[PDB]
């Protein structure tokens, strides 16, 4: 689970090809999903962010 | 493509709205006299009718005894300067016990149980020069550029 | 009478220019584009999506 | 038209409290007169109540009852040994001997035989029904 505002950070497409990082690290990790949740936007109250696995 | 999903909370009171559901008292047999009551804002009594029944109510002043605060009703208050009013010459909601949230236009949140000091046009304030035998009931929040604070209301 | 392009209530980006003296650049034009879809899924917290351009 | 109240009558019907478990211990109680507790049984639960004397804090107002009392005067009265109604809190009509109307919220005094001379505080009712001089009292239990 990923904060909504870093998505565009996983679509950049990679130097010198045609594939993004997003799909890359599908590859290499195959059965894992990723989804966005507005919650992770502010965790401590203080605007910080996080990520979980 | 990442599927997203957002949030967002509702407020938690209006200005003039009703705390909860503890023993309360609504009196509505009153009447506006010479001028407009604002929601959520203090009111004195100038006149109670010996006979007839009926109190006249208008809004706070210097030197006054407050007596109740003026509560919402969407069918008694008339919708006027963008927010709810109780127009001159019309019946009012007038509380005179219990928890009730109003008007502040103070700075820092109060402290339980300390006594409420008012302004001159009706609103609460911490340095007011007003005395009233209410409390307060830990209640403080802030709508939209709004303050408001819980208050407690003993019968007069 | 107020036409779409005056309504004091919508969103205005200012942009650079796409074309300036003749010459191209076909990847701001990409950039402000994916920035409006952005803005327009964003504000609105998920309920209306961009459809037309 | 119509009569504007009765003494010992409620006024309104806001919050009020009215005791049943009542007797009283000695004489006669007039309707619409303030009352004492002379002794509380501790397990029992019955208080015993009296007409106000002199130097004493009052309790409550003793209310009217089509049902509790009977008497073949043209006024209601209480008499000695039977249960009665004492209201402790709420608006009431009680006697009184005052003449003209006191300000809204003042402070009102006792007299010695229970009425009403020049703490309850006033409540803005002041009518005349044959010459009585009703005044309306609100109470609060302390």
């Amino acid at each position: 689970l990923i904060p909504p505002s870093m998505r565009k950070v996983l679509a950049i497409r990679m130097p010198e090809t045609t594939m993004s990082y997003l799909d890359y690290f599908k590859s290499q990790n195959s059965g894992i999903e990723i989804d966005s949740i507005a919650e992770l936007e502010d965790i401590d109250g203080a605007g910080t962010k996080g990520v979980l696995v | 493509q990442i599927n997203a999903s957002y949030q967002r909370d509702m407020a938690i009171a209006l200005p003039g709205m009703v705390a909860d559901t503890s023993k309360y008292n609504i009196d509505g047999a009153c009447v506006v006299n010479e001028g407009d009551v604002l929601v959520g804002a203090a009111v004195q009594v100038v006149q109670a009718q010996a006979v007839d029944g009926h109190k006249l109510v208008k809004a706070l002043t210097t030197g006054t005894t407050p007596y109740g605060v003026a509560i919402r009703s969407h069918w008694q208050t008339v919708n006027a300067q963008n927010q709810m009013i109780y127009e001159d010459g019309g019946a009012i909601n007038v509380m005179t016990s219990g928890r009730v949230w109003m008007l502040s236009k103070s700075t820092e949140a109060p402290t339980f149980g300390s006594a409420v000091k008012l302004d001159v046009d009706g609103q609460e304030k911490s340095d007011g020069t007003i005395e009233t035998t209410w409390t307060y009931a830990g209640g403080w929040t802030k709508y939209k550029d709004i303050q408001l604070v819980e208050v407690q209301l003993h019968q007069l | 009478i107020v036409s779409v392009f005056n309504h004091p209530n919508i969103t205005k980006i200012t942009s650079g220019k796409w074309i300036d003296a003749s010459t191209m650049k076909p990847e701001t034009a990409e950039a402000e584009l994916t920035q409006a879809i952005e803005t327009i899924e964003t504000i609105t917290r998920g309920q209306h999506r961009a459809t037309n351009i």
